[PDB]
């Protein structure tokens, strides 16, 4: 009742704001019949179907 | 499908020239390359000209015979000139291996089916 204890949650739904890096997703479009581009989306990774 | 298309057909003046040409398309005209046929009746099967990839020349087994290509146009043209009597056959263009290699006399797959030169 009147006795209080600390426990510990891990992973919990909380979140700060931060600063990082992101990568990359672009669609496949096939990309077999491909002329390259400025944007070398050949190291850029699949995205999210 | 890798199939090739080939058009430029007809008859020729002895003495004149000719343009052929072909196109294939099907994801994979990277690893191939593309050469012609001289298929006539009587004798067997030989090789005209051969455009090797990954090396850009453009060997022939005559000096007559020139094939080329143009920037990343999935065309090949045969520039034929001074013509006699015995070129009066079935020109099939195909495609053989990377390095063009043992062309004039090898049989290929993924082959067109040929205009007829008189």
């Amino acid at each position: 009742a009147e006795n209080l204890w600390v426990t510990v949650y891990y992973g919990v739904p909380v979140w700060k704001d931060a600063e990082t890096t992101l990568f990359c997703a672009s669609d496949a479009k096939a990309y077999e019949t491909e002329k390259h581009n400025v944007w070398a989306t050949h190291a850029c990774v699949p995205t999210d179907p | 499908q890798v199939q090739l298309q080939e058009s430029g057909g007809g008859l020729v003046q002895p003495g004149g020239s000719l343009r052929l040409s072909c196109v294939a398309s099907g994801f994979d005209l990277e690893n191939y390359s593309i050469g012609w046929f001289r298929q006539a009746p009587g004798k067997a099967r030989e090789g005209v000209a051969c455009l090797s990839k990954n090396s850009g020349i453009g060997h022939s087994v005559k000096g007559r015979f020139t094939i080329s290509r143009d920037g990343d146009s999935n065309t090949w043209f045969l520039q034929m000139g001074a013509l006699e009597a015995e070129d009066t056959a079935v020109y099939t263009c195909a495609t053989y291996n990377r390095a063009c290699a043992n062309y004039v006399t090898i049989w290929p797959e993924f082959r067109g089916q040929g205009t007829q030169v008189t």
